[PDB]
């Protein structure tokens, strides 16, 4: 596949984060017990609420398409449905709201993914979504300082940087830790206080930030630079213009 | 025939059925089976003896929490239901040994009513359904039981509800596939005005039926409607036959292909490369690192899409067994598809623009609901003509139990009823026997 | 020069507006607000009066954590909170509603048939002066035939009258000047003989019902109420049986056969009656906005009022009461009216047009679209990467995609002079937009937008439409932001170019020309902000019957 | 047979045509002249291509007053009118030798559209003529003229209007005899919502055959309602016999006894005399010199009472040649009948309360109109169930001209159009033939 065109870094960076077979870069190392914590539906330890029996209990009709699609775990077990959602600074982080939605039905089975310009969202069987989670925080598709995981108040995408190179946050669920250069996560995606904060590492320099976004912008890579870009979309206009009239 | 298209039809479980059959015995302008579907869904409507004994029983009629003390009225009419039914099917009947048909069911609990066909030929729409039914089953109740003249009202406000201080059937205990013809978005939306939850319940949850029935009523709709009048009419008898028949078997074969480990994704590479070796579309032109595609028929190129388009819902879908994530692969397969291709999705955007909405007004507090509660006549979800909620009902179909407003909330009283039919339950028999039956008439 | 929005930026923020860092956190949340203030301390009052707790800053989140910004209301120096301009809040946006709620075209041509040919009488300039005497008595609310009935106070009813218009200049000239719109003196000399030419012999009355019974009742109430009114001035001014056969087809004329409505009943789901905001199309609301008869040199100043009339009426209080409500959608409108933000990316799309082609000639085809819509489009996506203050100020990006678009679309309609190209240019914006940023607006913010492109010239039933003739009832149209109140600008963008007196229907344009409305329609955005600053005294107030 | 009432039937000039036909030989579910009229209304459109021309010229289109500037288009439609009703007609069509009509009138100005029947097979109601009929016109004018892609949609809005903006299809250039279906005032209300004028254009003003086909058109609906369900079924075959159908000439030799000399009292002195020859009622009970009638049969009375009634309004609306009185015909007709004799007015005081209302709204600032505006489906005239409506058809035929919304001011197009099909001119005609064929198989 294809993908995307252009022949930008931001172009290729697009095709990169959809290809299954492109390895994301991992960043920083999270424990699965830290993942819980982040998003915040459960106590580690606590077992997985259900909101439908396990599928083998339930004996379903005969229906060669159920027979032929596989569900995902968390089906299985008739996990919850939950979430984790994300904010993308425009100032040069690595992803952004659609690249992730296009890149998670290009990657991942059985995702409610919804694009929004201040949220990013993936809704998924509870267990499921705790594996999918934990490649979203340890690679490429996240930096602490200009991405944010946020369930609410998500105000921040468009505004600027504090003194630190911080996304804003009404709720301040990341700390800056201006003695050690490494951001903490101080409270779950819901706002509320974690026991233990966890590390989410250091930063990206605005180097490699430049370098891994997905964002065109004057001061990177502009869009109306990336013709053949910018020729595909005006096409699919056209055609769609056409199509609807005759 | 008009077009010289030909498709090969195949069964629910990928078995060839009949080869190079023309397109338009599909139609539903000429498959007598698609007719039958239209007229039965016409005249088909569900009584609840049960219930019209218990609001009699309690004075609750009228809507939600309505009692009028010192006016209950204690019948057996669940115990009468076969002296009742009798009298009401002499009322409905315009001959005898016509079509009309009433059964018990449950033990006369309720009751399936088909009014006569005859009725509807001289009839303006549908509602002579419920109101030749309401006021049969009002008198027989009325004289089972010599009810007096002082209180049968009563019995009507049971039966019928607030109407006419309603317009409509206001806690009425009766129950039809169609809503009023006032609750139409516009002229000639009828058949679009059906609850997904009822095509789910009506077939039992079995996705490949589910799928058929919701576009045999969406694309019959299209033709009511004008839509598929002159220019447009071969592209809405494609959609038809591809993304809800099964045709030449694509949709089962890209859902067996991707199945086990398949994506959205997969699906639409695995699509584009059949439409490549089909003919369907061809390299127009390169660019760097990335090949422009281009079709010389765009009806068909929609048609291909469109059946990709229920197999990546049927996947998706399918592997969390929750309907949620219907309103994003109606999106995301549409947006990927066309920075895949250089080519349009399906409806040339109008499934894409749909799913937009259906996803806000699915995850949000503005409206809406789950997606068993829409419909090709709800505001949102009107926009794609025939293209968007067949995937939600074969989504519909697929959901383990992650709803609160789910097919047994919603439409139990359809579920019961309306399943006992064979051609709403199995239309995909039906309709693809008939088609063979009349192909070299075409 | 400098762009229109840097003095805008320089009054919020204290950074210069290129700056790409600040500080949060530190303003103390609400208290930073004199207007939260106000609302903290009267919240308070109010749990404590009625025993049942209210506003209170410390549920939820606190609000404030950032800069709460003050907003200028584009063409004026009035730079006021944004909760000065929700419509619950300020007096002249829900005036502008009830004027046009209020507000009837009705016929005297049938009714003056009846008279010549069912009763055998004449109708003269003498008698029509004499009826419209009468009618100004009846119409709020006041007896002309039964003993013993029982009427409403003047007072309370003085906003409520008839006049009359027609372009047959002898007829208007015989006629009493207090009951006249006067085409002539109210526009420019090129678009009163348009309209004359429109209107020709005919004689129609603009109805205007009390506020007061607008506000209690419904839309659908006004062309009732003006024609009971109607029907008892015509039996006494012309001294029928009060209520013979002939009667009815006064009532039928005036109810039916020769009435106006703002705007057409609604269908089911969203079930309102005539005169509702959904049922007014967006050439009839270009037609209402008057800025055309002042501005008419400006065609992008001519555009914007229109802009700002109907991102007001369809964005805070159509879609954010009548079909959702709570503390709603002002700021999704705000982002239109305020800052100079949409005037700045306008003027440069103008400025495109009529260096390359010349306003109105460039071909109307798709090629014009693919290179106006484009080129706005960039530039406007651009202001908001090269000055960070501006993104922080449109921060929502439905806001931002409904500026640039719009510019767009209205640039593009400039060059063609026609809307449906113009139309073309707004989704073509959004598809670009969505690619540049790699986001668009909220979660279903691009359904029309996606369904857009195809619908825009489609023909059949209930896709198909001049968007002149389209409105908030139009399928794909009906439920979202940011995008009905920019389409009744791009309506009048090619009117305004081409210098027309109207942009759909003539006899609205003519109707709201007229001085004894309580809301100015010549200076939409001026009234805005006169309300913003609580100097806007609206009808309907009941202090005259309510104790002191 | 389930009723044994046998009816003589006459035609419009009173020679006897049959003697001893079946009652339900003119009933609505089993006359065939009576569904071919009712599949006919729902089928047949007139297309103003003269209008069509105009609006574009103009750029006149969308609603009164409605004009857009700098939109005009010169397109010569009616010069080319055969080409395009061609073109459109094998749009329109479903197959070559099917009941598709399409014939130019006026020169090319008008066009006379009638959809096939089998579109409607498969349809839930009968906007698809109106919307077919439509885009087959708005796809044949663009093709002819290759009128391109960014000036067709002004084609659409001249042919159909504000639709969708609007609910209806406000600034159509096409007619149709029914309205949107979302404007029933309840379900099963249709074919009650046509103007009393459109039925007086398309008969001509042949007060008899008005008078038909409104009868037709109301007790049809009466049956799609459910109201002419079991108990009630023979009392409404009874008033379309008697009071829409000249039934044993009863009607004709009222208004021969009475029309040059006679009242609405000496028809009522006539009408009496004659149900106690037939023994339809009897005396009862003798008070002081004053006789109380009874009856064993109070649906021949009031079919009887019915009769009359339409005698009443033929002589006294046609003493005036003025169709205002009719109001004042149809309330003191029953006001006086039941205290000539102590029995209940036609249609148990539905009648008179209808005209109650009826002369109040149509002498008043209220609303209403003149009678020719009003019909079934209006709020002011739905109450009486079939009885009073076709009084008012009756008197709009006799009248001379005394009335400024005449049927030449609100149903020209209907009156040029309708009135070139055999069966909705003369209704009487052919359904009378079709009662004959058929009076064996009752
Ligand atoms: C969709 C529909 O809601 P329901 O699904 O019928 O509950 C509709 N609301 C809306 O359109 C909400 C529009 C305003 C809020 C969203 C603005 S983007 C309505 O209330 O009639
Ligand atoms: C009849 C109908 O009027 P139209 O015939 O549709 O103009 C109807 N008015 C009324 O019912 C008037 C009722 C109030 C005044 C009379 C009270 S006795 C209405 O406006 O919808
Ligand atoms: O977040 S949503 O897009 O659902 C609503 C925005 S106001
Ligand atoms: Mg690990
Ligand atoms: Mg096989
Ligand atoms: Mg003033
Ligand atoms: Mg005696």
């Amino acid at each position: 596949a294809q993908y995307y065109p252009g022949t930008t870094k931001v172009a290729q960076n697009r095709r990169n984060f959809c290809n299954p077979e492109y390895e994301l870069e991992k960043l920083r190392e999270i424990s699965d017990e830290d993942v819980v914590k982040i998003l915040g539906h459960r106590a580690p330890g606590e077992e997985y609420p259900s909101v439908h029996p396990p599928l083998e209990e339930m004996d379903e009709p005969e229906d060669a398409i159920r027979e032929m699609v596989e569900p995902i775990d968390g089906a299985k077990a008739g996990d919850r449905v939950r979430y984790i959602q994300f904010t993308d600074s425009m100032y040069f982080a690595p992803a952004q709201p659609y690249v992730r939605s296009r890149a998670y039905l290009c990657r991942y089975r059985g995702a409610d993914a919804g694009t929004l310009s201040g949220r990013q969202i993936i809704e998924t069987r509870e267990r499921d979504l705790e594996k999918i989670s934990k490649e979203l925080l340890e690679t490429e598709f996240f930096d602490p300082a200009r991405s944010g995981v946020r369930g609410k108040s998500v105000h921040g995408h468009s505004l600027r940087l504090d003194e630190d190179g911080m996304m804003f946050d009404m709720l301040r669920r990341q700390i800056y830790n201006k003695d050690t250069g490494r951001v903490e996560m101080v409270k779950n995606q819901i706002g509320d206080e974690l026991d233990e904060p966890v590390d989410l590492g250091e930063p990206l320099d605005e180097e490699t930030l430049m370098e891994k976004t997905t964002i065109y912008r004057v001061d990177g890579e502009a869009y109306r630079d990336d013709v053949e870009a910018v020729e595909i979309m005006q096409r699919i206009h056209v055609l769609r213009s056409q199509g609807g009239f005759n | 025939a008009k077009f010289e298209d030909k498709v090969d039809l195949y069964d629910d479980r990928g078995n060839l059925v009949e080869e190079q059959v023309p397109l338009e015995a599909l139609s539903p302008l000429r498959n007598p089976a698609i007719k039958s579907i239209v007229q039965g869904i016409k005249r088909t409507v569900a009584v609840n003896l049960e219930g019209i004994e218990n609001a009699l029983k309690t004075a609750k009629v009228g809507g939600p929490a309505c009692k009028i003390m010192g006016r209950e009225l204690d019948l057996d009419i669940v115990g009468n239901a076969e002296s009742i039914a009798a009298a009401a099917k002499e009322m409905i009947q315009v001959t005898e040994d016509d079509d009309t048909n009433v059964e018990l069911l449950g033990g006369g609990k309720r009751a399936l009513v088909q009014v006569p066909s005859a009725r509807f030929d001289v009839a303006a729409e549908y509602s002579a359904a419920p109101l030749v039914t309401a006021t049969a089953f009002v008198q027989a109740i009325i004289n089972e039981f010599d009810v007096s003249m002082y209180d049968a009202n009563m019995v009507k406000a049971a039966v019928l509800g607030r109407y006419p201080q309603s317009v409509e059937y206001m806690g009425a205990n009766i129950a039809t596939m169609l809503d009023i013809p006032q609750k139409l978005e516009g002229p000639g939306y009828a058949l679009r005005n059906i609850m997904v939850n009822h095509v789910v319940a009506a077939t039992l949850k079995n996705t490949l039926q589910a799928a058929a029935l919701s576009t045999i009523l969406e694309q019959t709709a299209m033709f009511e409607m004008g839509d598929a009048v002159g220019a447009f009419e071969r592209m809405h008898l494609l959609g038809l036959a591809y993304q809800g028949m099964n045709a030449d078997n694509l949709v089962f074969d890209l859902v067996k292909a991707n199945g086990k480990e398949g994506t959205v994704g997969s699906v639409i590479a695995d699509l584009v490369e059949r439409a490549l070796e089909d003919g369907v579309i061809k390299v127009e032109k390169e660019l760097t690192d990335y090949k422009v595609y281009g079709t010389d028929d765009l009806a068909m190129w929609n048609a291909y899409a469109a059946a990709g388009l229920m197999a990546a819902t049927m996947v998706n879908q399918g592997a969390a067994r929750a309907a949620q994530g219907v309103s994003s692969t109606l999106l995301y397969y549409n947006d990927l598809i066309e920075f895949e291709t250089g080519l349009p999705s399906v409806d040339f955007g109008k499934v894409e623009g749909t799913a937009v909405g259906f996803s806000f007004f699915s995850h949000s507090i503005y409206g809406g609901g789950g997606p068993g509660i829409f419909n090709g006549n709800h505001i949102v979800t009107r926009h794609s003509k025939g293209f968007a909620i067949p995937c939600v009902a074969a989504a519909m179909a697929l959901d383990a139990g992650t709803q609160m407003f789910s097919p047994e909330a919603t439409s139990g009283l359809i579920k019961e009823v309306f399943s006992q039919v064979d051609e709403f339950r199995e239309p995909l028999k039906y309709v693809v026997e008939a088609a063979a039956e009349i192909k070299n008439e075409i | 020069a400098d762009k229109l929005f840097i003095n805008a930026l320089k009054k919020k923020f204290e950074e210069s507006p290129e700056e790409k860092k600040t500080t949060f956190y530190t303003l103390g949340g609400w208290k930073q607000s004199e207007r939260k203030t106000e609302f903290v301390n009267a919240g308070k009052e109010v749990a404590a009066k009625r025993g049942i707790p209210q506003y209170n800053p410390d549920i939820g989140t606190p609000l404030g954590q950032r800069v709460l910004m003050p907003y200028q209301v584009s063409t004026t120096d009035t730079y006021v909170e944004g909760d000065d301009l929700h419509f619950v809040n300020n007096a002249a946006m829900q005036q502008m509603w009830d004027d046009i709620r209020r507000t009837v075209i009705v016929g005297l041509n049938h009714a003056h048939a009846v008279i010549e040919k069912r009763l055998g009488k004449e109708v003269t300039p003498e008698t029509i002066t004499h009826y419209l005497e009468t009618v100004n008595h009846a119409m709020p609310g006041a007896a002309v035939v039964q003993e013993h009935m029982v009427e409403t106070h003047p007072a309370l009813v003085a906003d409520s009258y008839v006049k009359v218009f027609t372009g047959n200049d002898e007829i208007a000239d015989e006629i009493d000047p207090a009951f006249v719109i006067d085409i002539n003196k109210q526009f420019p000399e090129d678009q009163a003989e348009t309209l004359k030419a429109e209107v020709g012999d005919g004689i129609w009355q603009v109805v205007r019902i009390p506020t007061i019974v607008s506000r209690t009742c419904d839309g659908a109430t006004t062309s009732r109420w003006s024609a009971m009114q109607i029907g008892m001035s015509m039996i006494s001014a012309y001294k029928q049986a009060a209520g013979e056969a002939a009667t009815g087809d006064f009532a039928y004329a005036a109810k039916h056969a020769e009435v106006i409505h703002m705007g057409t009943y609604l269908p089911v789901r969203r079930a309102r009656g005539e005169n509702e905001p959904g049922g007014v199309p967006f050439g009839y609301l270009a037609d209402i906005c008057q800025s055309s008869r002042v501005n008419y040199e400006d065609p992008v100043r001519v555009s914007l009022d229109v802009v700002a009339t109907g991102a007001m009426l369809y964005d805070q209080i159509w879609l954010g009461s009548y079909m959702s409500g709570g503390v709603g959608f002002t700021q999704y409108a705000t982002a239109a009216y305020t800052d100079n933000i949409l005037d700045d990316f306008t003027y440069f799309g103008k400025e495109y047009v009529e260096d390359k082609y010349g306003l109105c000639e460039a071909p109307n085809n798709m090629d014009t679209v693919l290179d106006v819509a484009t080129e706005v489009t960039f530039y406007g996506l651009e202001q908001y990467e090269e000055y960070p203050a501006l993104l922080e100020d449109q921060f929502g990006g439905s806001q931002r995609a409904a500026v640039v678009a719009a510019a767009a679309g209205c640039s593009t309609a400039f060059a063609t002079g026609n809307a449906q190209t113009g139309l073309s240019g707004w989704y073509l914006s959004m598809y670009l937009h969505k690619e540049q940023h790699s986001r668009l607006g909220f979660y279903g913010y691009d359904l029309q937008d996606q369904c857009g492109a195809s619908n825009v010239f489609s023909i059949r039933g209930d896709e198909g439409l001049p968007l002149e003739l389209r409105g908030p009832n139009y399928p794909n149209y009906a439920m979202n932001v940011g995008h009905q109140g920019e389409y009744a600008g791009i309506s009048q963008a090619p009117h305004a170019a081409r210098g027309d007196a109207f942009v759909f229907n003539p006899l609205v344009k003519i109707a709201f020309a007229d001085d004894n409305l309580v809301f100015d329609f010549t200076n939409v955005r001026g009234e805005f902000a006169k309300g913003a600053l609580r100097e806007f005294e609206p009808a309907g107030e009941r202090a005259l019957i309510t104790p002191a």
